[PDB]
């Protein structure tokens, strides 16, 4: 609506910005990476990299270098903006408490500027004496790092060469001197200029080399005893100095592009360079003090490299923004020099687009992105909960029950899983790792357990239908064996440490558990069968109360021990008879949980001494009955839920949670405190029996299936099981005539099909990817020169069937506006991909949207509204001319949403009764629009340059026909990120609403609604926050989050940041009080009565489970 | 056909205007979004766009001494673009400075001469007429959206030392322009062809193709603002596609407005007939220096935007052809009306010495003509 806020669900992954040197300490080697928002300090080890510190900035980090003035014992970092927010900062630690404090800082930006063309340039000299910034074109300014300069004063000196391509500090000369590579009218050159301290202006340079290669772009300082510097081309490295001038043009580097540098050795003996297709090179300086030539060796392939940085043992961190980041070991006499991959680390980034699979389920619901770019392009498969590690399997099938015990009454360790199947049972021994099936003396293998485990004065108990069987620790012998008087076979098993109550059909009886025998006690029948029984503990190994479930009465009733008298009765609803019942506390807090025969879970609590129904709630779980099962994490207990979703229910504030466990359908379980598997888990399926441990928290799982080209468009189909890509592959022109760089997704497919029987060439694909194996079931190719734009998948008409439909374009070098396209209608049928129909458009097919069992599209600068007959055709049945590209479409019931590139935005609605669109408002603001999503019928999202949010509104007034055909500007915001993709999905199960979106770095956000009165609250608690929150680099977050262009800035409006809102949770209980103090909390009356820091504390807490938690950093 | 025997320069001088007029070289802009109070000559019925001349001959006495004080201030004034003639309705205009003035007293005859040029589009507030008969009009300074490229923002920083390319010396080169200024397309949800639509050098050069047929014999402006106003300024389309074409804020929207326009807009029609074909876009060609199409003013103080043709058909020749306040000198004027309706047109030019080139041409007044796609704005 017209108040949004905006949390961050994953922080960006994508490296822009890597550096080494000594922040944490002189004696400490770190490793310092930016993340657009965040910087992330590590130290560098001999094993790999400690995690020490992380922090977020109020900008987006366009400089990052670290430097030591004279008198600092360590280096200092310095930090700059894309806002120009410029600073200098210092580690600063004391124990275990850490801070990045600021020395000093300033914005520099100028009031006049043309932004240069290669951007930002941050550059620091050797002697520090300063910072030399190249953000405009025509100058150079400079900041002195003279102690007293804590406000980062600065002059510019003018600079006659406009067209600057890259600049450095060169070493080993007598004052500052800058050398930069330009270009002017008579082409590229090489020039420097030293910087005059007393003038604060330029003096002639050493040296300088005009006419340099046409593609020369990267400098390097090359330091003492050398210096000069290296000039990195498209096909050419050279180096210069005052007098040396040498040249090299290896075929090694022929069909690469150089984009980053990094220094190997402080000698400058040896560089790493990497290409824009993931080549790492060695240059090599070779003396003889004097430099005498150039050398280059490829290394080998690392992924597409944005920034490079040696750490040290030859261990190189490649940082990337198509791919994940690594940690590259360089081994690199008898070989060449070489590359090894030693770690990886996870990047979603570029996010170009996303779908949710289970957005209807309540939370448990996967995100799947179409992440990276070319070799590095894979899917991304996030989805939220608890993790198992796995650490056996055995293949053991039918699998009705597990049971850990002790068969050693000196040890306190289990070392045995007793397992039950259909009419039988089996028992295995563990030997720390070794699992061992074995015989238990005195256990019958002839009957299916229901319960079997260790019992009270050094005892075993064995609950089959046959009867119950007390064994002997010492003796391995049956003491005493309890069996029905009538022989009828038990239906219900329940039992703990000194009770046993078991169920014969409607009849029960509780026997107990004694030396060498098993008393019968009580026999009582009920007037329904027996479902479900438990006598849980809640005591001295004897429990007073004992839960039962029935048949007829579909009833969960508390009774009485040992008269059976009924203490409450409540009819549960439906006609599924229940399958589990559980009594247990969470939290001091008691409960009983009950399980139906359709997933549904019950959750009441239960008085101790009392025995009734607190509150009647009610969480579905599954489809598949649950199976509850209680086990100990720490101190507290917790109960793991079989089903095909398994979840763990645990207590938070004194309230039941229910956190998905990272797994597929699990059967049974039970903990396994085994000495090889300690502090462990048993968990059964249909086939296997897996021994894991269950992970400390719940974290995101991610799971990446490499495509090894670029995953452009994707949509998900239930019916088919799979899922439907767009993708692309990069093939150039060979001899024998076009090839393929390497085998990809679209080469590598199960079965394929095509749409018709040195320069580089793109193959468009539809790729059918299975959603449970991710292997490529099929690969249908596009027509040569045709671009696959928009996909959906959809039923349409009265057709049963779900078709995968695709908007294509021809795309021709000589044709600037698409003339021709087609929207091809697939299904996938058994294995194969069939072509239903086609519909030749004329025009590029920018987008596709299903609109009420019709297909609407965009096409060129109109908008298409197709029939599906029943002679499988789509018939034309209206268009809408509109005075822009109709590039974004988005509906919502008859209302759509036309979005341009430039911020054009177009209502219109479809008038079934007249066949046709009507126009219905619009709003023209020039401006780069990268995507656009609908939240409400009056409220329309979208991401705009630079960076930024914004929602528009049409509006409320209606005070003519003017006023209702324009849409009002109610929320801006600088977000940061540039959005690709908004879509509507549930992450965790005040607030309504819920937009996801996707970002070129890799951060998912979400936005949601807020009411009026929730707005204000959130906006006066951001200005009380922004008094309390200290800003690295003493940036005002209200000068961050202001909407911004290169020639605008307004303040944000219409939108909470709620990741400033969270960090309310880690502030001090005094500092919260300062926040609230003038607060005004309404509950839900108007009323509106002082906020407590507990009201805050409550309301900031539920906010943060609206979407995915985020890592601690440092370990 | 060829220009010969005739000095391009001429038609933008307005010689006919009379001897040397003072220039003054002050400029005043007013601030984006600001609320300014601007006067409107009354019978001035043209819609100007920025960086055009506007040639005017004034003959009334409350005209005379308004502009009188305004060459003593900002020299500035307000050209609406009525949306209504007849009503003197207008929501939109553009200011004009003066930058040339000359003052006639000859016989006891004031006339004042002046050349202003188009500087700011505006929103009209309100229109008050004034005591002197002058109306002032309160407007909204409409400011020039200027854009990034497309790339700015996605743009990876490695591939930023890349963002500069060897000289233009040809298809493969921008074959080549295309595939490095957007390489980070491959980062967004749109192809490198589709940022190409966006980008103000490609479309530039799209029309630089298009206008070179109308001028066979590389002045235009390198600046997309000061291009896409220059060809603003010569397309010769009615007044409801003019007053869009205006409110665009982006050079961006503008040139693409305007390839739309030279893509489909082939065709010359009578406004009044509206189907009578009087010329087609293949005989378009540049006498003045300016472009195909500039505004001139005749005795009587009436600006006509006339655009100049090689051959025009369905005319009828009425009077006899004169040399009197000719706006192309070396040429006589002919009046020419539509044979079906009898409109006023415009005039063929017929060459007074026989060593001039082009011997005879029309000149079509861009009011009596209606553009025709044979067979509204697209931004
Ligand atoms: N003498 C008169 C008298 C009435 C109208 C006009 C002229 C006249 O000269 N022009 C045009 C004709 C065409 C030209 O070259 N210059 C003009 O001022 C008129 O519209
Ligand atoms: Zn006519």
């Amino acid at each position: 609506m017209s108040y949004n806020y905006v949390v961050t669900a994953q922080k960006p992954t994508a490296v822009n910005g890597c550096v080494t040197g000594h922040f944490t300490s002189a004696e400490d080697l770190n490793l310092l990476i930016a993340k657009n928002t965040r910087l992330e300090i590590y130290v560098v080890t001999a094993e790999g990299l400690r995690p020490v510190k992380e922090v977020g900035m109020y900008g987006k980090i366009a400089v990052m270098e670290l430097f030591r003035p004279k008198g600092e014992s360590k280096d200092l970092l310095f930090i700059l903006t894309a806002k120009y927010n410029a600073c200098i900062l210092e580690y600063k630690q004391s124990g275990e408490s850490i801070d990045i404090i600021t020395r000093a800082h300033g914005n520099v930006q100028d009031r006049i500027g043309r932004p240069s063309e290669t951007g930002i340039i941050g550059i620091i000299d050797p002697e520090c004496r300063m910072i030399g910034l190249r953000l405009y074109d025509g100058l150079f300014k400079v900041i002195p790092l003279d102690r007293d300069n804590k406000e980062l004063k600065a002059f510019n000196i003018r600079l006659e060469e406009l067209h600057v391509i890259d600049v450095k500090f060169l070493y080993g000369c007598q004052a500052p001197t800058i050398c930069f590579v330009y270009q002017d009218p008579q082409g590229r050159h090489v020039k420097t200029y030293e910087v005059s301290l007393r003038e604060k202006e330029f003096n002639k340079g050493p040296w300088k080399q005009e006419n340099v290669e046409a593609e020369a772009s990267m400098v390097i300082a090359v330091p003492e005893p050398f210096g000069g510097a290296i000039i990195i081309g498209q096909e050419s490295i050279t180096y210069h100095n005052g007098d040396k001038y040498l040249a090299i043009a290896p075929p090694i580097i022929k069909q690469s592009t150089i984009v980053c540098h990094n220094r190997v050795d402080p000698n400058g003996s040896r560089y790493l360079l990497g290409d824009m297709e993931g080549r790492l090179f060695m240059l090599l300086l070779e003396k003889e003090v004097t430099l005498k030539d150039l050398r280059v060796e490829l290394l080998g392939e690392t992924s597409i490299a944005e920034c490079l940085t040696y750490l040290d043992n030859g261990v190189v961190f490649v940082g990337s923004r198509l791919g994940d980041s690594q940690l590259v070991k360089l081994n690199v006499n008898e070989q060449g020099s070489y590359v090894v991959a030693m770690e990886t680390f996870t990047n979603l980034g570029p996010i170009v687009d996303m779908c949710v699979v289970d957005l209807e389920r309540q939370g448990q619901g996967q995100l799947v992105t179409c992440s990276g770019a070319f070799k590095e392009g894979s899917l991304r498969i996030i989805r939220n909960g608890i993790g198992i590690h796995e650490h056996a399997s055995i293949d053991l099938p039918g699998i009705k029950g597990l049971w850990p015990l002790r068969s050693d009454p000196n040890r306190e360790t289990d070392d045995t899983l007793v397992l039950s199947f259909v009419g039988q049972t089996r028992v295995l021994m563990l030997n720390g790792e070794e699992v061992e099936e074995t015989e238990l003396m005195g256990f019958v293998d002839d009957q299916q357990t229901f319960f079997c485990g260790n019992v009270a004065h050094q005892q075993l108990i064995q609950i089959t239908s046959a009867s119950v069987r007390l064994v002997s620790q010492e003796p391995k012998a049956l003491v005493s064996e309890w069996k029905e008087p009538q022989a009828k076979n038990i239906s219900v098993a329940s039992c703990n440490s000194s009770q046993v109550v078991v169920a014969v059909g409607r009849a029960l009886y509780y026997l107990q558990i004694h030396p060498q025998e098993l008393r019968q006690i009580s026999h009582t029948e009920m007037e329904h069968e027996v479902a479900c029984l438990d006598i849980t503990p809640l005591s001295n190994g004897l429990s007073p109360l004992c839960a039962i479930g029935l048949w007829t009465d579909i009833s969960a009733r508390i009774l009485k021990l040992p008269s059976f008298e009924l203490l409450h009765k409540e009819m549960l609803g439906g006609e599924i008879i229940p399958r589990s019942i559980l009594m247990t506390t969470f939290e001091s807090s008691h409960y009983l949980l009950c399980a139906l025969g359709d997933g549904a879970l019950f959750y009441f609590g239960l008085n101790i001494e009392t025995g009734l129904l607190s509150d009647r709630k009610k969480v579905t779980l599954g489809t598949q009955p649950t199976v509850l099962r209680t086990f100990r994490s720490l101190s507290t207990t917790n109960v793991f839920a079989c089903s095909d979703r398994p979840t763990v229910i645990y207590s938070s504030n004194h309230k039941l949670v229910f956190s998905n466990v990272n797994l597929k359908e699990v059967n049974y379980m039970c903990p396994l405190n085994s000495d090889g598997y300690p502090d462990s888990l048993a968990l059964a399926n249909n086939s296997t029996l897996t021994i894991g441990t269950i992970d400390e928290i719940q974290k995101l799982h991610i799971r990446t299936v490499p495509l090894y080209e670029s995953p452009r468009k994707i949509c998900y189909q239930e019916v088919s099981q799979c899922f439907g890509v767009l993708s692309s592959r990069i093939e150039v022109q060979d001899t024998s005539g076009t090839t393929a760089l390497r085998p990809s997704a679209s080469t590598q497919a199960l079965s394929s099909s095509v749409s018709s029987s040195g320069e580089e060439v793109e193959v468009h694909n539809l790729l059918i990817i299975d959603q449970h194996t991710f292997e490529v079931l099929h690969a249908h190719q596009f027509l040569q020169n045709e671009y696959a734009l928009s996909l959906v998948s959809c039923k349409l008409g009265k057709d049963p069937n779900t078709y995968f439909i695709v908007g294509t374009a021809m795309v021709y070098p000589e044709e600037a506006e698409p003339k021709q396209g087609r929207i091809v209608v697939f299904q996938y049928s058994d294995g194969k991909l069939q072509t239903v129909a086609e519909k030749e458009v004329k025009g590029a097919v920018y987008s596709m949207v299903e609109f009420n069992g019709k297909l609407l599209a965009s096409i060129n600068s109109t908008v298409r509204l197709y029939e599906w007959t029943t002679e499988k055709e789509l018939r034309t049945e209206c268009n809408h001319y509109n005075n822009i590209m109709a590039l974004y479409l988005k509906t919502k019931g008859d209302f759509i949403l036309v979005g341009d590139l430039m911020r054009s935005v177009l209502l219109l609605a479809y008038k079934p009764m007249e066949g046709n669109f009507e126009e219905i408002a619009r709003d023209f603001n020039p401006n780069w629009m990268s995507a656009v999503e609908i939240l409400d019928d009056d409220n329309f999202l979208g991401a705009e340059n630079a960076f930024n949010l914004f929602v528009c509104q049409k509006d409320s007034a209606a005070t003519t026909d003017e006023e209702r055909q324009h849409l009002q500007e109610v929320g801006l915001f600088h977000l940061g990120e540039f959005v690709n993709v908004f879509c509507h999905g549930s992450l965790v199960m005040p607030t309504q609403g819920s937009v996801l979106f996707g970002t070129v770095n890799g951060m998912i956000g979400l936005v949601t609604s807020l009411s009026e009165s929730w707005y204000n609250l959130l906006l006066d608690m951001q200005n009380r926050l922004n008094k309390v929150i200290k800003s690295v680099g003493k940036i005002e977050h209200s000068f961050w989050r202001s909407f911004h262009t290169e020639r605008k800035t307004e303040p944000a409006t219409g939108f909470i940041d709620g990741d400033l809102i969270e960090s309310f949770l880690d502030i001090s209980r005094p500092k919260m009080q300062e926040v609230v103090a003038n607060l005004q909390y309404d509950d839900g009356s108007g009323m509106k009565r002082e906020a407590t820091a507990d009201d805050l504390i409550k309301v900031v807490e539920e906010l943060t489970r609206i979407h995915w938690s985020h890592p601690q950093f440092e370990k | 056909p060829n220009i010969i025997n005739f000095d391009t320069s001429l038609p933008t001088s307005h010689t006919y205007l009379g001897a040397d007029m003072e220039e003054f070289h002050g400029r005043t802009l007013h601030d984006d979004d600001s609320c300014q109070v601007i006067p409107v000559l009354p019978q001035v019925m043209m819609i100007l766009i920025p960086g055009q001349t506007l040639p005017l001959q004034l003959f009334h006495p409350q005209e005379v001494s308004m502009v009188r004080n305004l060459i003593q201030k900002d020299r500035t004034f307000a050209v609406l673009a009525y949306s209504n003639v007849q009503e003197r309705e207008a929501q939109f205009g553009t200011t004009a400075e003066i930058y040339a003035y000359r003052e006639e007293q000859d016989f006891g005859i004031e006339i004042v001469k002046v050349k202003a040029i188009g500087r700011q589009r505006f929103k009209v507030l309100e229109l008050r007429t004034q005591s002197d008969g002058i109306q002032q009009a309160k407007v909204q300074i409409l400011p020039e959206c200027v854009l990034p490229s497309t790339m700015s923002a996605v743009q990876l920083e490695s591939l930023n030392k890349c963002q500069i390319f060897p000289s233009k010396p040809s298809y493969k080169w921008w074959q080549k322009y295309q595939k490095r200024k957007f390489h980070c397309a491959n980062l967004t949800s749109w192809p490198r062809w589709l940022y190409s639509l966006y980008d103000a050098e490609t479309l530039m050069d799209r029309i630089k193709k298009q206008l070179r047929e109308w001028d066979e014999n590389d002045s235009l402006p390198s600046n997309p603002i000061d291009f896409s106003y220059r060809v603003a300024a010569c397309l010769p389309i009615d007044d409801v596609l003019r007053i869009q074409l205006l409110k665009i804020g982006s050079a961006i929207q503008r040139l693409r407005c305007e390839l739309d326009i030279m893509n489909k807009c082939t065709s010359l029609c009578c406004k009044q007939c509206q189907e009578t074909e009087i010329t087609t876009k293949n005989e378009i060609f540049s006498l003045s220096l300016c472009g195909p199409m500039a505004a001139y003013v005749n005795p009587h103080g009436y600006v006509h935007e006339t655009l100049t043709v090689y051959k025009a058909c369905n005319l009828n020749l009425i009077g006899r052809p004169s040399t009197e306040h000719s706006w192309f000198p070396g040429y006589a004027w002919t009046v020419a009306q539509c044979k079906i309706c009898a409109s006023h047109i415009g005039w063929k030019f017929t060459a007074t010495k026989k060593d001039m080139s082009p011997q005879k041409f029309w000149g079509l007044t861009r009011s009596a003509l209606l553009p025709t796609i044979p067979d509204i704005l697209c931004l």
